[PDB]
RNA sequence: GCAGAAGGGCAAAAGCUCGCUUGAUCUUGAUUUUCAGUACGAAUACAGACCGUGAAAGCGGGGCCUCACGAUCCUUCUGA
RNA sequence: UUUAAAUGGGUAAGAAGCCCGGCUCGCUGGCGUGGAGCCGGGGUGGAAUGCGAGUGCCUAGUGGGCCACUUUUGGUAAGC
RNA sequence: GAAAGCCGCCGUGGCGCAAUGAAGGUGAAGGCCGGCGCGCUCGCCGGCCGAGGUGGGAUCCCGAGGCCUCUCCAGUCCGCCGAGGGGCACCACCGGCCCGUCUCGCCCGCCGCGCCGGGGAGGUGGAGCACGAGCGCACGUGUUAGGACCCGAAAGAUGGU
RNA sequence: GCCGUGUCGGCGGCCCGGCGGAUCUUUCCCGCCCCCGGGGUCGGCGGGGGACCGUCCCCCGGACCGGCGACCGGCCGCCGC
RNA sequence: UCAGUAACGGCGAGUGAACAGGGAAGAGCCCAGCGCCGAAUCCCCGCCCCGCGGGGCGCGGGACAUGUGGCGUACGGAAGACCCGCUCCCCGGCGCCGCUCGUGGGGGGCCCAAGUCCUUCUGAUCGAGGCCCAGCCCGUGGACGGUGUGAGGCCGGUAGCGGCCCCCGGCGCGCGCCCGGGUCUUCCCGGAGUCGGGUUGCUUGGGAAUGCAGCCCAAAGCGGGUGGUAAACUCCAUCU
């Protein structure tokens, strides 16, 4: 959309948007990220903090299967079956817990976020932190491990 | 060269890049030159199926992806031998041969064996001239269709359990908790010292 | 109680227990071939790196005789498949007297 | 007179002399000083130990105060 | 330097203030002592003049200046 | 028509919904009432609830009172309304929670009692939570890598005449 | 003759509706493993039914305007020949 | 996609993979060596079989080759002797007859309808008109030239339209080769100046050397390669 675009408001003034004085040239500040230490180290301080160093342990050709694992925290904990069973197992019966594994829904860890129902649930996964566990193990539920 | 707030970028247009560069004005006369070649080749051959062999179900590789199902390469030979049929006239049945495939579960290995007799089950073959060594009569009543399409046995079906619903007991309810694997992780990194400390009681004589 | 970290980690299958590839018998000693290198040890002879590494192993030094194998074949674990059979070679020809 | 350059400041003291001594130590932050309201530097009040001195109140984390010093990376050491 | 202006700089001119009643504390400790915090209750008009304000985002250009009273430093002096 | 449409048991994947530590790893809920173990500053059981609280806070609600041709017999309405309420977003603040650490003190657990696990109270570091706002497309502007607004060297290198 | 959102009923087609649901179904259907030529579902598997929930399709009853959902006759008041 | 990520770098500027995972296509095999078969192997030469535009099995004569040709054989195992239960195939060509998939490919010549009336212009391809069938053909209104703007005047566009010629893959007589399968028994079983180490140059993201090359040292057989931090021990994993 050249119509919209600058350059043809710009079209007829002399300097183009530019200045007299400074009359824009190629590269007055070298191309790139030049002058990390030397001359922009104002602007790299200020606006990028930690660009400067090594930090940590090498770690040659890692993997990125081996420290796989996602997380449902409590919250998410129903929206893996259906709603249809969220009220249909939840009358008491008898003690008529639903499973509820995760590892079947893509996730492998189960951590801790608010408000677990009045439900007791079993709930599959193949870790679990242990304020989850509490969540789970306080409203009359079990957590049973799985792998 | 930077101003306010913004990205540092490093883009990789620094070495000499217009000289290779390959724009995709072809990929739809590609698409519709290999579309011939798969209607003038499933129509050329036979009333073989398209899209290749039998598969086997396969098991995925990274701890990421062991929980699911993929069109292996081919039944590794275990499964033509509990199965019963000959290597070389395996793969001119329909039917492919990974020979370097290997079995480490029995569980695995009858989940193909099955599958092999079932592919053998929707099988028919036609006879040269019809004295018909060990196939039947007319050829299964006629050829039903002509071709197949996307495979043969529908080499996904992730299939799951239902468990369907359960009344937590006393023993599953008090134990199986996250100190388990605190003390599972501590037989991890804390076993192969503590097989060397009782050797400091062997030693202590 | 499966658990997938730990000491007994993993889904627990059953394992077939099944006859080895048989790629994977490559250097097995196989009679007919210990009787030509047997046969070619009086034919041909030995080294001088060895000739020298016994008459430093059967007197003075076993350390400095694998030391001295160690300099002149490549690791230290063909060392000990070089200096604990020239002794044998040696052993052979000293308690066969 | 207070190590030295000046200036501020100092009297049963901040000077001299005697007696003891290691607070010139260990650790988290906040603040001031040129300041962009960034850093090093120096400095101010604190809080937690562990100590010294004094009968005691207290006073001390360097010199009566204002200067006396130095990043990444690398090397060296010390710590669980 | 005893003294010491003119011009100048900071704060203040309220309801986010005052007062009364009650609880908290692991601080302070003759002492319901001190001091903070929290809760409820009673009273608005608090120098003159002028005026609609607060607040965040991205950011171009610029980073050679010069002149004049006035006050001034180096200079014999300057359109220095 | 090198379009357009369809697939979803092609959602593999990308970015997002969870952060933090060098790392092994760990990984964001409270409020009240009853009561109890020596309510020890420390602690525990049953229920209701449920993102905590202070100050402002547009809007909305209640609203004493005021409003018409004679004085009583009344209605939806309208009109200002002193005070008072529930207070969105956001701002200041106090409180909590997760993770790294630091100091201080006891307590609990046992696929099996140890140079094991789990914990509590205060202080701090974090690109966090405290009822999610992202993704994709398009356009504009800004800043860079590209011959990069057009035109400009003294040079440098390779292969030749 | 109309259609909006509903209660039900006739489940009317569910076993001759459509589609879902990590609802429910070891008395159901073969091929498995376990157990001394056969059995015990003996627990689940691969497979294939049908019972049930949620939502859109014919009927009679019920809701209000009959609204761009319209033809009919009836009226007032136009208009043209 | 992994990912402008691990990793490299005056750790500055900057360069920067791979495995997983989803797709396209998916075809597998041969030998030396260890062994059995009395070289059962091949080339050239000459004759005739008899065939095209020629290539063959026959018939006789010179070579190669025992320092090792050909059959069976390849690491997924193989070979022989048993025993038992099934089966005689496949392979190319031949003048040819029938299909061809867009109905194969190539070539040439053909296939719809207006110049009818008025009118303007130098010229029409313009303007207007064609009763009730809408003047006419439309599977043909793409385009092009034609005295100017043309579905109809002409090439031609449309059509699983025809006919004509030449070549393709696939009938059936005369060719030519021609027993595999499961258990048990025994026997055989593998590539060296190569692998690796020391050093030196280049190179890579490969970092206590990833690859490559030189020079030196130079292997073993339960041996060897790899397992992304130098090394020793100890299991294991995979590969040959
Ligand atoms: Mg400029
Ligand atoms: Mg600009
Ligand atoms: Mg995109
Ligand atoms: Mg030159």
């Amino acid at each position: 959309p050249s119509r919209l675009r600058k350059t043809r408001k710009l079209r007829g003034h002399v300097s183009h948007g530019h200045g007299r004085i400074g009359k824009h040239r190629k590269h007055p500040g070298g191309r790139g990220n030049a002058g990390g230490l030397h001359h922009h180290r104002i602007n790299f301080d200020k606006y990028h903090p930690g660009y400067f160093g090594k930090v940590g342990m090498k770690h040659y050709h890692l993997k990125r299967n081996q420290s796989f694992c996602p997380t449902v925290n409590l919250d998410k904990l129903w929206t893996l079956v259906s709603e249809q069973t969220r009220v249909n197992a939840a009358k008491n019966k008898t003690g008529a817990a639903p499973i509820i594994d995760v590892v079947r829904s893509g996730y492998y860890k189960v951590l801790g976020k608010g408000k677990l129902p009045k439900q007791p649930v079993i709930v599959k996964a193949k870790f679990f932190s242990r304020r989850a566990e509490e969540k789970i193990k306080s409203v009359g539920g079990a957590c049973v491990l799985v792998a | 060269a930077p101003s306010r707030n913004g990205m540092v970028l490093k883009p990789h247009f620094h070495k000499d890049w217009q000289r290779r560069v390959a724009t995709w004005f072809n990929q739809p006369a590609r698409k519709i030159r290999r579309r011939k070649a798969r209607q003038a080749k499933a129509r050329r051959i036979a009333p073989r199926p398209a899209s290749g062999p039998i598969r086997p179900i396969v098991r995925c590789p990274t701890v990421r992806y062991h929980t699911k199902v993929r069109a292996g390469r081919g039944f590794s030979l275990e499964e033509l031998r509990v199965a019963g049929i000959h290597k070389k006239v395996a793969r001119t049945i329909g039917i492919s041969v990974d020979p370097r495939r290997r079995n480490k579960s029995t569980e695995s290995l009858q989940a193909n064996v099955q599958r092999l007799k079932e592919y053998r089950s929707k099988l028919i073959l036609f006879p040269r001239k019809p004295s018909a060594p060990k196939k039947g009569d007319s050829s299964a009543e006629e050829l039903k269709l002509a071709t197949q399409l996307t495979g043969p046995v529908m080499p996904v079906r992730n299939v799951y359990k239902k468990e369907k619903a359960r009344v937590i007991t006393e023993e599953e309810k008090n134990f199986k908790a996250f100190a388990s694997l605190r003390m599972a992780r501590a037989n991890a990194r804390l076993f192969g010292i503590r097989a060397k400390r009782a050797k400091e009681a062997a030693e202590q004589d | 109680y499966p658990m997938a970290v730990g000491l007994n980690k993993g889904h627990k299958v059953t394992k077939n227990v099944s006859k080895p590839r048989h790629s994977r018998r490559r250097g097995r000693l196989t009679k007919h071939t210990k009787f030509v290198r047997d046969m070619i040890r009086e034919v041909c002879g030995f080294a001088p790196y060895e000739r020298r590494a016994m008459e430093l192993l059967k007197v003075s030094k076993d350390k400095r005789a694998l030391k001295f194998i160690k300099k002149r074949v490549g690791t230290h674990i063909r060392a000990k498949r070089k200096r604990e059979e020239l002794s044998n070679v040696l052993a052979a020809m000293r308690k066969a007297a």
